[PDB]
């Protein structure tokens, strides 16, 4: 079983940059390699076949090099239509794919706006309780959100969700949802999410005391 | 017995009776 | 216009069976070998099966071998995939791809893909969502709606019956450990207009005929 | 003995039709795919058509597509080639070749050929040759003379000297196709100049397709 | 369409020599190449299949190498039976052949014997007139025969014909035939063929005045 490993996993770039994506195979596959492009929600699109050949109808700024175990997809000059995810595939021993490289739009650093939302009184009437904390319009995507219930660092009870880059300002937005039982929610007092981001001098904490 | 052989119609495939 | 159209996907329970069909047009379907490729939610690409141009040869991935069966009807230009004893890990979007044509001894890359079809395998039964308000607390303030515990996907959320769009963020749903989905929809608004303007989110879950409009107002 | 025997070729005018037959023996003709390969006069090899072992697949060269049709009769061990709407460029020797047997999924080289059959397509009608003498005059001790066999169709003609008695030193040149569509060759022989008066020399031209037999005396 | 190009087209050699024939493809054909031997009047004989495999019953002096686009047929030690024409063939994308390499027997240089023949009186009665000029028993084949009608170099009206190499002495014989009209023949006086050959010190001219 041949395994394909792409690097990097994420890549920020602006229009006009030269972009190079590498793809490594666990063993030699000669030149039996393909490159695909996939945008969110749409289907994959063949770019390069047999390591270097350009698929008909694909712009000439797409080149492919490599043979054996190390391969390279190069976009000579990035275009606004090229921001997507790129997959490499070997078809030498069955068919396996790489995990993909996402080509992201680069912009200036923007710190997130943090908001914490206590669980609604209606949801407490049901028996469960969820605490939402929002990170609004930021870049880059890398952010760290930690929940502290009465200054006890929680782990395992949260779930995050992130938006795609904004069509207008090319920023991200994240939502971390801490879910407790009403039993355990009614007994504690202070709930906080601590946000670490590149645009923040020191980590930012937004909190509330229960019942205020 | 190779799965990566050409799955398409091929004029240059074996035109014999190879079972 | 050479195209591939997958269909037949839906929601099924573990152990049940489903049949996917992929209809070809614009080319000579009987001269091409076909593949099935699936893509789990938020993950990479995985190969499923391949069939020859005449259906004389079939190969399957080890993760579906014995359970799945590929087939084709060259007189109706249709590729099939019979999925028996479905599992939760089989949940994915299923693409049919066409092997690029060459006169050589070996096969080539997949030069034509379909739009895909979504197959969801979960024991959870259909359930409508509950809508809880995210109230703003003391120049720009944020509020939203929590669309928790529904199945299956998807739901659509709008604000003020479509009147409010700027600053709206409807997050992608996350699959809770209970088997139910849950997302949030937030919007930033000027804090001066928190008293003048009223804000209402419009949740719509068609798979269960559930329509909810929740007023989001600051709590006292 | 494993052999292939082509037949059915001949001389025709453009637009006419011919059917070639190639009779196999010594092997299992029902198991091998067959080819047709033609060779124009004094030129290389050109591929014409291929047929599968069961006649289920056929491919043709672009220069004969729509006009030629390949077929086979596994119960008579015979390969066929229907040549309709013949053109001048179709003039060639037509070989039937057998695809070599291999255990892989790919086709092989042509391992057995027939002796070929000649197909001649020309608008020129049948015409017998005229024979003109090449007279010697006045080089060292041996002089040269011959016969000009001009304007005939089709090939071939046979030339002998002194009713077969004279063979040593004779050169019968290959015919050349004049711009009129008729063939023309020369036949020469070097002889001792001392015997120019004693011995009489006569060339014997024979054109069987037109029943023409000519004996021409060559004297100074 | 893949095109095969052989080099050289003609090759002189003696018994015991090493002969090398090259065959090049307009694009990669992997190892799907064959070699055939053809003698005048006979059919082709399969010599080598899949670039290097020797067909059973073929002497080991025939070897084959190559892969991709450049291939080579080598006769390690030439034999009298090996004098023929050799074609290469690809069977990767349909079936095409090379133009062929003719292996000729080498011998010592021999100058041609030239003879010029005025048109017969019988042929002039028909309306046409043919002037034949013969080159008998020479080597190599490369010869230049030029017609000069009243010392005017003619071109387009003559046709040459060459015999196969003599089975006994391995020499050639050529016949150049100038064909004119009775009108054009009666207007000029002196007719000559000028023969240039390797075995001749200076070019040789054989001529006649019309009416002797």
């Amino acid at each position: 079983d041949i395994q394909m490993t792409q690097s990097p996993s994420t890549l920020s770039a602006s229009v006009g940059d030269r972009v190079t994506i590498t793809c490594r195979a666990s063993q030699s596959i000669s030149s039996w390699l393909a490159w695909y492009q996939q945008k969110p929600g749409k289907a994959p699109k063949l770019l390069i076949y047999k390591a270097s050949n350009l698929e008909s109808g694909v712009p000439l700024r797409f080149s492919g090099s490599g043979s054996g175990t190390e391969f390279t997809l190069t976009i000579s000059s990035l275009q606004p239509d090229d921001f997507a995810t790129y997959y490499c595939q070997q078809y030498n021993n069955y068919w396996t794919f790489g995990q993909g490289t996402k080509v992201e739009i680069k912009r200036t650093v923007a710190a997130p706006s943090v908001f914490i939302f206590p669980p609604s009184d209606e949801q407490l009437k049901s028996g469960t309780a969820s605490v939402v904390c929002l990170l609004n319009n930021f870049y880059p995507r890398e952010a760290k959100v930690q929940w502290k219930v009465d200054n006890a660092l929680q782990s395992g009870n949260s779930q995050e969700s992130v938006t795609e880059q904004d069509s207008k300002d090319s920023t991200y937005s994240l939502s971390s949802t801490l879910t407790l039982s009403k039993a355990d929610y009614e007994k504690h007092k202070v709930y906080a999410c601590e946000v670490t981001h590149q645009g923040l001098s020191s980590p930012v904490t937004k909190s509330f005391n229960r019942g205020e | 017995a190779n799965p990566n052989a050409n799955p398409n119609a091929n004029p240059n495939a074996n035109p014999n009776a190879n079972p | 216009q050479v195209q591939l159209v997958e269909s037949g996907g839906g929601v099924v329970q573990p152990g049940r069976s489903l049949r996917l069909s992929c209809a070809a047009s614009g080319f000579t379907f009987s001269n091409y070998g076909m593949h099935w490729v699936r893509q789990a939610p938020g993950k990479g690409l995985e190969w499923v099966a391949v069939i020859w141009y005449d259906g004389s040869k079939k190969y399957y991935a080890d993760s579906v071998k014995g359970r799945f069966t590929i087939s084709r009807d060259n007189s109706k230009n249709t590729l099939y995939l019979q999925m028996n004893s479905l599992r939760a890990e089989d949940t994915a979007v299923y693409y049919c791809a066409r092997v690029r044509d060459s006169s050589d001894y070996y096969g080539d890359a997949f030069d034509i893909w379909g739009q895909g079809t979504m197959v969801t395998v979960s024991s959870a039964s259909t359930k409508g969502p509950s809508v809880f308000p995210l109230a703003p607390s003391s120049g720009t303030a944020a509020l939203g709606c929590l669309v928790k515990d529904y199945f299956p996907e998807p739901v659509t959320v709008s604000w003020n019956s479509g009147a409010l769009t700027s600053g709206v963020h409807t997050f992608p749903a996350v699959l809770q450990s209970s088997g139910l989905y849950s997302l949030s929809s937030v919007v930033t608004v000027p804090s001066s207009s928190l008293g003048t303007q009223t804000y209402i989110c419009n949740v719509n879950h068609k798979p269960s005929n559930t329509k909810v409009d929740k007023r989001v107002e600051p709590k006292s």
